[PDB]
């Protein structure tokens, strides 16, 4: 039953696949404005420990 | 969101070129050779008819 909260949970890591959506719309947007500088993607380091 | 948009591309709105004076410095020419090649078409054009 608590486990059912993990699945919105997991929803919430879906939304992370949203941003992409919103990555390749705004990184294509730049068409030739030949003034533009990039703006780039990045991933994070984690570490995680019990009791 | 959490990064500003400069939205993509656009055109200008349209202008000459800086300049005309060197066009002014064709326009007093103009005048002066106006003046002496119609005065010489007068002229030695006369300068023939009564030789």
């Amino acid at each position: 039953m608590g486990i059912f909260g993990t699945l919105y949970t997991g929803v919430t890591g879906l939304k992370a696949s949203e941003v992409q959506i919103a990555t390749t719309g705004n990184n294509i947007s730049n068409a030739n404005a030949t003034f533009y500088t990039r703006q780039r993607v990045v991933q994070t380091t984690n570490g995680y420990i019990t009791t | 969101g959490g990064v500003q948009v400069g939205t993509g591309t656009a055109v200008e709105s349209i202008v000459r070129l800086h300049d005309e004076y060197s066009y002014y410095k064709l326009k007093g020419a103009s005048n002066q050779l106006e003046y002496t090649k119609y005065m010489a078409s007068t002229l030695q054009e006369i300068a023939q008819r009564f030789p």
